[PDB]
RNA sequence: CGGAGAGGUA
């Protein structure tokens, strides 16, 4: 990230579209709590801005 | 150095910054850049009590600069505001260049108004346009020559619609004067009745 | 040892070098330079990896988000070639690309990291080379030249003595940056360096000498040799060194421990100098006037008051020396000044410096720099400190640093890409002493001062333009906020990348339309050497001493072929063998020349390299060790030939032809031709027309097959195996069992391309030479494109020549074509013109195509369809309609005025949402029934190749001959097999079948949208027709016909058989050249080769006498083997007992039209083989026989010259050049008639033709051209009256084109009028 | 150049002879063509003072 | 010189026709000069017979007329 | 005039005096408004300006652009220069009744006469067989002889040996350098497709048969037929004017 | 029948 080295959490979103997030802000994340783990949808990052 | 030249000398200046995002990021950016200054922020997305509170703050010289955005175009003017340097006069409109431009002064201190642009090539053409014409009309009385030079630059909008200071091709003047005496001429013929008037 | 398309046919090979390096593949610059351009560069300093890292990562101004690069991938096309040559749309591929955009969180301080996204963002339309060399642009095949442009670095350059009349040159030296702000040197007649910047105002050179934060005394120590003088008990001594009196002139009495060396008056000789090395001296009394005008290095402070005596370069003096030895100064420094050797040159700068110290040194540039703007000291050190020393700001790139260090005779060729303080002072050296004399000057035109900028450079900095724009985007828009919703692709728009993309390869001055009337003029076109172009020199502003050919081009440009006229010169062609280096410039091989032993080492030499060694010629004889024959060679030393001994020489040149291009190494006999000749032989080889059935060059330079092969317009077999069906419009090869692949075996399909449309209207259309049931091998030519015979270069058609005048209609250079060449049908060349009608959208409604026109008769409709549209296959002749149109109120497309032919094609266009016609219609099903038909027979031709190799595997383990019939092919899996890898096969190839099945379905969905598909079209435009004509150009007294070693000429009458010179024998000849054209014109080359092709006729003659009466193989094996015999030492040694008796009644049949002859450029077949090969025939060997007339039929005295030379028909028609005019339209602004051929128009009556008739008396002839015929309009209807009605007689008036002038100066303050 | 091509054309021209031959070649043809563009200014200038 | 000696012709026409035509339209046009169609220049511009062949007759019969 | 696309080509003279009108309309307004010194000093500077740009652009450094980077076209130059009237339109002029075709031998002619297609011979004297179409009343008006021209029946090669019979033509090479390039030549129809040049003057026309293509030009008028015939014609061309000696030298 | 650019023939 400019000269450091990190470590984070691939997410695959709609479109393969890839997010990441530090290890260290774990508590951005959440398991799916509609109970459907192999039912989930699949957002697209951010929305149809423009 | 303006911004010592604004403070040393004893009055506020109006810092242009144009953004709400960045501005927060701005604010410590030029403080350190200036540590000589007592900075901060005021934007139109401020709660709007705690902009009157700046203003407030502002009239009674308890701090120099005031980075801001476009709020101060309605201007509540002070006499020792007397510095306004614009962060980004590449994208403003003409008109509001000038109206900022003339936002201090208002004493016998003589006031300076910086316009920091980016890089010659960085900017529009339309930017180059409006800086060479705001630099070189510079005056007492440019009031209606910015303007006059605002025509031909936007070209003026559809005479008989809506959307001013637009390059359109629509009806020509001399067809507009043949409709409006057209239109005398069926009014005052017939006892025909206002169009808006018969909205009542 | 013989491939079997080369089996078919043994060009007989002359020549005697053995080939040590075989021709590279000829379109390597263009393949190489774009595959340099588009891959994955894990080292990433090339294409588009080294751009992407060049501009990402990239920040946002606010500082809070970067934007960075991870990876790049090309994607696919949408459309294929043919495709897109057919809709019109460039050949693109998309650019996906993994951007990844950080976001910094505003709590924590800088550097750290809140989310972070990475998606493919799509950016741009990047156009891709074909498989040849050529893109596809908008369907217009475009190929772009590579340029031939200064590479940037230090160029030491000079005026000659032509500037101020006094005879003085002025060296000048220059630093050129790849990116950055100029910086040069230059004298001044009071020989004063200067300095400046970017061509602006000029300043001492000694202001950047202190820039650089230099004292007075470190520039004095580093640009002067310094002498010692000593205040002792008598006179100043001084310290000196022997050489340093050379040529001087003796003012006093020099002398030194009591030996008077030197009296006044002398110039010090040699022998002074060596007594004085001799006799071991080093100090001198000198009188005091030998300091009286001296300079002083160092400025010398009192000892004891600390006061300065003298200042820094400043000239010593009477009591300048006492006031300085009353101060206690033992020591003196003094400046090595001469007038020959090490002049004066910085002191008197310094003198006229008005500047003392670095800090106003810097104040003084700024102030050059920028008017106004009073400087500061920060602007100032700023402005110098990234003027040439910021990496960002200034970058010689990596060639520049290596020019930059090779120019200054240094080692390291590789360092940091900006300037320094010793590279500066390293250029003022090298300027000072090429003032000195020591060192020369750079000539600009040597091979190693310009560099090839090829297609892959020239695209990539295109790419790194269009970036740079996106880059600012990118910026300002991460410097908006709200940065958490957006995402890569919402910033970072395509538009920029495409459109400063598509400026470049659509419209550019080297993105050009390809010459396309050959195979040799693409391949000759597609190696073009431009001088021309962005970043050259002017087309009409190049001198004299750019068009010469200089002596490094050996090798490296050809120096005979290039354009002759307004560009001689600025668009040379490369050579044979040169290739690009690493850095650009262009390389040579040449074989490593060992003690005494040639090598077979080849070593790529430069053309800086070049110059160090000495190299010896192409053809200096070698006997079989690589020792030398001869104890004196000639060779080639540095830019210069001499003569050298037999163990002074480095390398060798590789082969015979590597001087020459590939469009002139295809001229036979080239070394016997002038070089006028050689150059408009290239040059009209480059435009023979391909004509109906392709006929082999009896008398070729063996180069033939290169050309063919590695231009794209043959079909050659990519993977070897056995044909199993061809057709006149497709070749199917079943591979053979070894080359195919494991899983998807399948068999190549071949689509050749049909009688499609070239370039320049010419026919190009493969068609198979291989027949069916028959073995082709890997590289094996399958089919024959334009203007090829069995994969080798056939441009034109090889013809019966006599050399003599005939009654004078051969007169100048015309020629006499016998009857029996058109009758033989074989100069008739196909053309194809391509018409276009729109469908225009306007007022009053967009216009209908349907048939109905008024004021026409049926026969004007009786072609059309009930659509409008004329039938595929109808005759048309000029004024026909090809497509009725209408006026909404005839706009109909009718065929031009002149021109026959078939139509053969007709396509229609139309925008998605318009409804079509009914003609439209069942083109769109017969073009579904084929793009189906293809793909179901490429489908089941793919089946059978699967159940054939199914069944081949099945020999062994589980083979049933009966049960496997049983059931169909489709269940070929569940039979009786033991479950083992076997099994493993047999569901590999029937579940890859099944994948074939979806193919299949999703395949042939895919071509059905395409087909209904509307195409996208300019607007304004509805549907737009395409009628594609088809004629048949033959011959006729005018068309332009050439051979090959520069012998052009009109044919002046298509003579019957029997008025033609026969023979003895009663053949008679079917082109009567001039005699005359031989001597004035020194091309001796097509007078050996008419008699090399007679020759070879006379073997192909004596095979044909042998296969027309039936004789045994053992008659044609033998005499074969003779013929293929007989060579002084040749080099191509064929053995027929290796051939199977039955490839010899092939070649055979191949060869009873004439034996072909290779004859390799520099390295042909003597005087004395062409005569022992025309006594193998039983022709006379002096090359002429006696020729009956055809008339008279007595003979022609004086015996004449007859064989058989190449003739090519060029594309110089004369139904294109023909027209004429009556009266037509009229011009509008002026009422002057039109001008042109395709617009109506009439001759221009210039100037010069003017002033003919002046020059004459016809006053009248004159008035009517000027104002009658052409002008006065009232005068040229009542003009056009009077000559209907029978009388000549003109009322002239006053000229339209005066009036219109009289209005114009008059539209100004000017009153112009006539008077009484 | 100090050694003369030393071979007429009915012998043939080895490699260098005939590139020094192609350099004599290519001035007369540059000269012709620039010496064309300069002649015809030249008769334009007598032409319109005579 | 031809070209001065062109250019400094007692006719602007066949000065202007030549070179450097607005230098010669200006100092022809403050002199308030005047152009009697002398040359075979001037005729070929205003499109009447040029006076030296067939028609040099006529230019003598149109000047004994006046 | 327009580009079949919708729009007009730019005519830069309407350009130029689109921004005089302009500048000149917002001075008089600005007079008529009794308006402050210096917006009307500024205005009548840019209508000097304007004018300076209409009249004679690019006598001052900043040309006026239009479009593509260029400099527009001003009323000064349409008149100077290989482009302007003067040398394009006035001197030199493109002509009616011409033609233009590549060149061969035809050594059977003899030397007052040359080669000429019937092609081009029908084309050029197209006016000429109108008037003799009427003459001998085979079509009793222009629109019928029109047709039949256009048809080619075999009444009007009769016409053409009845007009070109002895109607000289006037042969022209590229570029004519002396008076010699430009000879007249007495047509003899031929059933090809270029123009047979007897070769005795090849020497003055400098015309090699190696492609040249040559301009046939055809003298209407009595006077002007006439004079070709009387000083063109090329048997009075046998003696150079640059020198006494023969210029149809057996070459 | 506008402009720019690229070629080509004599
Ligand atoms: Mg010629």
């Amino acid at each position: 990230a400019g000269g450091i080295t990190g470590e984070y959490l691939m997410l695959t979103y709609a479109n393969d579209a890839k997010l990441y997030v530090p290890v260290s802000s774990l508590h951005l994340i959440s398991r799916y709590a509609g109970g459907a783990e192999e039912n989930a949808p699949l957002h697209k990052l951010g929305g149809d801005a423009w | 150095e303006a911004i010592l030249r604004e403070i040393l000398r004893g009055g506020q200046v109006y810092y242009l910054y144009n953004d709400v995002e960045n501005i927060q990021k701005a604010a410590e950016r030029l403080a350190e850049l200036v540590p000589e200054a007592r900075i901060a922020i005021g934007h139109g997305q401020m709660r709007e009590r705690e902009l009157e509170r700046v203003m407030n703050d502002f009239h009674h010289q308890r701090f120099n600069v005031l980075v801001c955005t476009t709020i101060i175009e309605t201007g509540i003017d002070i006499p020792t505001a007397n510095t306004i340097i614009i962060e980004r006069a590449d994208h403003f409109g003409l008109a509001q260049l000038h109206q900022l431009r003339g936002r201090v002064g208002r004493s016998h201190h003589q006031a300076y108004a910086w316009l920091l642009t980016p890089h010659p090539k960085a900017m529009t053409t339309d930017a180059q346009k409006r800086l060479e014409a705001i630099a070189s009309l510079e005056d007492l009385g440019a009031g209606f020559a910015l303007a006059t030079h605002d025509l031909e630059i936007r070209g003026a909008g559809e005479l008989l619609g809506e959307e001013q200071s637009g390059s359109m091709e629509t009806i020509g003047f001399s067809l507009y004067m043949e409709l409006l005496e057209n239109a005398v001429d069926a009014l005052k013929a017939g006892r025909e009745p206002s169009l808006e008037d018969l909205t009542s | 040892v013989y491939s079997y398309t080369e089996k078919k046919r043994i060009r007989k090979d002359f020549g005697k070098r053995p080939q040590v390096l075989d021709v590279p593949y000829l379109l390597s610059i263009q393949l190489d330079s774009f595959q340099k351009f588009i891959e994955q560069d894990p080292e990433g300093q090339y294409g588009l990896e080294a751009a992407f890292r060049s501009v990402f990562p990239i920040q946002s101004y606010s500082g809070n988000s970067e934007l960075q690069y991870v990876s790049y991938r090309l994607g696919e096309p949408v459309f294929d070639v043919q495709e897109c040559q057919i809709r019109g749309v460039t050949y693109s591929a998309p650019l996906r690309v993994k951007l990844r955009l950080v976001i910094y969180e505003r709590e924590a301080p800088e550097g750290t990291v809140k989310d972070i996204k990475e998606q493919e963002v799509y950016m741009g339309e990047i156009p891709l080379m074909t498989d040849n060399g050529t893109f596809v642009i908008n369907g217009t095949e475009r190929v772009i030249v590579s340029q031939l442009h200064r590479s940037p670095g230090v160029f030491f350059d000079s005026d000659k003595g032509k500037t101020h009349s006094s005879g003085k040159v002025l060296y000048n030296a220059r630093i050129i940056p790849y990116r950055g702000s100029w910086l040069d040197f230059e004298f001044d007649p009071k020989d004063n360096l200067f300095v400046r910047i970017d061509r602006r105002r000029k300043l001492p050179a000694t202001i950047i000498l202190r820039a650089l934060n230099y004292t007075t005394e470190q520039i004095l120590d580093l640009f002067f040799e310094k002498v010692i003088f000593e205040i002792r008990d008598n006179k100043l001594q001084m310290e000196l060194v022997p050489e340093r009196l050379r040529g001087e002139t003796a003012s006093f009495d020099i002398e030194a421990n009591g030996k008077v060396y030197v009296e006044k008056g002398r110039r010090i000789t040699a022998r002074h100098i060596r007594q004085l090395e001799k006799d071991d001296v080093k100090l001198i009394e000198v009188p005091v006037e030998y300091i009286a005008g001296k300079v002083v290095a160092k400025d010398y402070i009192d000892e004891s008051t600390g006061e300065l005596i003298c200042a820094a370069n400043m000239e010593l003096s009477l009591d300048l020396l006492a006031k300085l030895s009353q101060s206690g100064h033992k020591r003196i420094e003094t400046l090595f000044t001469n007038d020959l050797d090490h002049g004066p040159y910085i002191s008197e700068t310094l003198r006229v410096d008005p500047t003392n110290d670095r800090l106003s040194a810097l104040v003084e540039i700024y102030r050059m720099m920028r008017p106004g703007e009073p400087p500061t000291r920060e602007a100032a050190e700023s402005l110098f400190e990234n003027l040439f020393f910021s990496e960002d700001r200034y970058d010689l790139s990596a060639v520049g640093r290596m020019k930059f260090n090779r120019s200054l005779l240094r080692e390291e060729i590789e360092g940091s890409g900006i300037l320094s303080k010793d590279d500066i002072i390293d250029v003022m050296k090298k300027l000072i002493d090429i003032r000195n004399g020591k060192g020369e000057v750079d000539d600009i035109d040597h091979l190693g001062n310009r560099r090839i900028r090829s297609v892959g450079e020239m695209a990539e900095n295109q790419f790194r333009v269009g970036l740079v724009r996106v880059e600012r985007a990118v910026k300002e828009r991460l410097s908006l906020g709200d940065l958490d919703t957006l995402m890569p692709q919402d910033m970072i728009n395509a538009k920029p990348i495409s459109a400063a993309v598509k400026e470049f390869f659509g419209s550019s001055q080297l993105s050009q339309f390809m010459d396309q009337n050959n195979p040799l003029s693409e391949i000759t076109h597609k190696r073009r050497i431009s001088a021309l172009g962005p970043g050259g020199l002017t087309r009409e502003r190049a001198g004299f001493e750019v068009r010469d050919v200089h002596p490094t081009h050996y090798g490296r440009v050809c120096p005979i072929e290039t354009p002759e006229g307004p560009n001689i010169g600025l668009i040379n062609s490369l050579s044979v063998y040169a290739q690009t280096n690493e850095y650009g410039f262009l390389e040579t091989p040449y074989r490593k020349v060992t003690d005494g032993v040639v090598t077979d080492e080849i070593h790529y030499l430069s053309a800086i390299e070049e110059g160090n060694y000495v190299i010896a010629q192409a053809n200096s004889n070698l006997d079989e060790e690589g020792h030398f024959v001869e104890d004196l060679v000639t060779c080639r030393s540095k830019g210069e030939s001499s003569l050298f001994s037999r163990d002074q020489v480095d390398y060798m040149d590789v082969s015979t032809q590597q001087v020459v291009s590939v469009g002139a190494s295809l001229i036979p006999f080239l070394e016997h031709d002038d070089a006028n000749r050689a150059l408009m032989g290239a040059n009209m080889q480059r435009q023979a027309v391909p004509t109906l059935r392709a006929d082999k060059p009896l008398v070729g330079t063996g180069m033939e097959r290169a050309v063919a092969v590695d231009s794209g317009v043959t079909a050659v077999a990519k993977r070897g195996g056995v044909v199993q069906y061809v057709d006149a419009s497709r070749i199917v090869i079943k591979v053979n069992e070894d080359e195919m692949y494991p899983g998807e075996a399948g068999i190549d399909i071949y689509n050749l391309t049909k009688y499609t449309r070239s370039n320049q209207n010419t026919c190009i259309n493969q068609m198979p030479c291989v027949s069916l049931g028959e073995p082709v091998e890997r590289g094996d030519v399958l089919a024959d494109g334009p203007s090829t015979d069995l994969g080798e270069l056939a441009l034109g058609q090889n013809m019966r020549v006599a050399f003599m005048p005939w009654n004078g209609y051969n007169f100048e250079d015309s020629i006499l074509v016998s009857e029996r060449v058109v009758q033989e049908d074989r100069f008739t060349t196909i053309h194809i013109q391509e018409l276009a009608c729109v469908s225009r959208d306007t007022k009053l409604g967009p216009e209908e195509i349907t048939a109905d026109i008024p004021n026409v008769g049926e026969a004007a409709l009786s072609k059309l369809d009930e659509s409008g549209i004329v039938y595929i296959g109808a005759e048309v002749t000029g004024g026909d309609i090809l497509v009725g149109k209408v006026t909404p109120k005839d706009s109909s497309l009718r065929v031009p005025n002149g021109v026959s032919g078939t139509v053969i094609d007709v396509q229609v266009f139309t925008r998605d949402g318009v409804e079509k016609d009914k003609r439209a219609l069942e083109i769109e099903e017969m073009q579904l029934k084929q793009a189906k038909k293809d793909l179901s027979e490429e489908l089941q031709i793919l089946e059978a190749g699967l159940f054939s190799r199914i069944r081949a595997v099945l020999v062994a383990g589980g083979v049933e001959a009966e049960k496997l019939d049983k059931l169909p092919r489709d269940r070929w899996l569940e039979l009786g097999l033991t479950d083992e890898e076997k099994q493993n096969q047999l569901e590999q190839l029937a579940e890859q079948y099944d994948e074939l099945k979806h193919e299949f379905e999703k395949k042939l969905e895919a071509k059905r949208r395409k087909i209904t598909q509307g195409d996208d079209l300019a607007p304004g435009v509805l549907k737009i027709v395409k009628v594609y004509l088809a004629v048949k150009r033959r011959i006729q007294p005018g068309d332009k016909m050439a051979g090959r070693h520069g012998n052009k000429g009109v044919i002046s009458k298509i003579n019957p058989i029997e008025d033609m010179p026969y023979d003895e024998n009663g053949t008679p000849v079917d082109i009567v050249l001039n005699p005359l054209g031989v001597p004035s014109r020194m091309n001796i080359g097509q007078i050996l080769e008419t008699h090399l092709g007679m020759a070879a006729k006379g073997i192909g003659d004596k095979i044909n006498a042998m296969l027309k009466q039936q004789q045994e193989v053992a008659k044609l094996r033998e005499f074969i083997q003779r013929a293929y015999d007989l060579g002084a030492d040749v080099r191509q040694k064929v053995d027929l007992s290796t051939f199977s008796d039955e490839e010899v009644m092939r070649l055979a049949e191949n060869l009873r039209k004439g034996m072909p002859i290779a004859t390799p450029v520099f390295d042909g077949a003597k005087e004395a083989e062409i005569k022992e090969l025309l006594k193998l025939g039983d022709l006379p060997t002096s090359g002429q026989i006696r020729l009956y007339d055809g008339r008279t039929g007595e003979q022609f005295e004086r015996p004449v010259t007859v064989g058989y030379m190449y003739m090519l028909k060029l594309n110089h028609l004369v139904d294109d050049k023909m027209h004429a005019r009556s009266t037509g339209s009229y011009s509008l602004v002026t009422q002057q008639p039109l001008g042109g051929k395709a617009q109506f128009g009439g001759q221009r009556f210039g100037e010069m033709e003017v002033w003919a008739l002046e020059a004459y008396g016809a006053a009248y002839t004159l008035q009517e051209m000027l104002t009658v015929k052409s002008d006065d309009v009232n005068g040229r209807t009542k003009m056009y009256k009077n000559i209907v009605d029978g009388n000549h007689q003109m009322e002239p008036g006053m000229p339209e084109s005066f009036n219109v002038l009289l209005k114009e100066i008059r539209s100004l303050g000017i009153n112009i009028e006539l008077e009484d | 150049i100090e050694t003369p091509i030393t071979a007429n054309f009915r012998e043939g021209l080895n490699v260098l002879q005939y590139f020094i031959s192609t350099h004599g070649a290519r001035k007369g043809l540059a000269d012709t063509a620039l010496k064309t563009a300069n002649s015809g200014y030249l008769t334009r200038r007598l032409v319109d003072v005579a | 010189g031809i070209t001065k000696a062109s250019l400094a012709t007692e006719s602007f026409i066949s000065a202007a026709s030549f070179q450097e035509t607005t230098r010669v339209l200006t100092e022809a046009a403050v002199a308030g000069k005047r152009d009697e169609l002398r040359g075979l220049k001037e005729n070929v511009i205003v499109g009447r017979l040029i006076p030296a062949g067939t028609g040099y007759a006529y230019h003598q019969d149109r000047m004994r007329r006046r | 005039v327009p580009l079949d696309g919708g729009r007009f080509a730019t005519s830069d003279l309407n350009d130029l005096y689109r921004r005089v009108i302009n500048r000149n309309n917002r001075l008089k307004r600005l007079l008529d408004l009794a308006a402050p010194d210096i917006i009307v000093r500024n205005e009548k500077r840019m209508l000097q300006e304007a004018v300076d740009a209409l009249l004679d652009n690019g006598r001052r450094g900043r040309a006026i652009t239009g479009s593509n980077k260029r400099p527009l076209k001003s009323l000064a130059d349409m008149i100077k220069g290989k482009q302007g009237r003067f040398r394009q339109n006035l001197l030199g002029k493109r002509v009616d009744y011409s033609g233009r075709s590549v060149i061969t031998v035809g050594p059977y002619l003899r030397l007052h006469q040359c080669g000429l297609p019937k092609k081009m011979a029908l084309e050029l004297f197209k006016p000429f067989i109108y008037g003799k179409l009427e003459l001998r009343g085979l079509a009793t008006t222009i629109k019928a002889a029109k047709k039949m021209v256009e048809r080619e029946e075999a009444v009007v090669w009769d016409i053409l040996d009845e007009v070109i019979r002895e109607h000289p033509v006037l042969l022209n090479r590229a570029p004519t350098l002396h008076r010699l390039g430009i000879q007249a030549f007495e047509p003899v129809l031929i059933e090809g497709k270029a123009i047979q040049l007897h070769p005795l003057v090849c020497a003055a026309y400098n015309a090699d048969f190696d492609g040249d293509q040559m301009a046939v030009h055809v003298p209407l008028t009595l006077e002007a037929q006439l004079e070709a015939r009387a000083l063109m014609m090329s048997t009075n061309n046998i003696l150079s004017p640059a020198n006494g000696e023969p210029i149809i030298v057996p070459s």
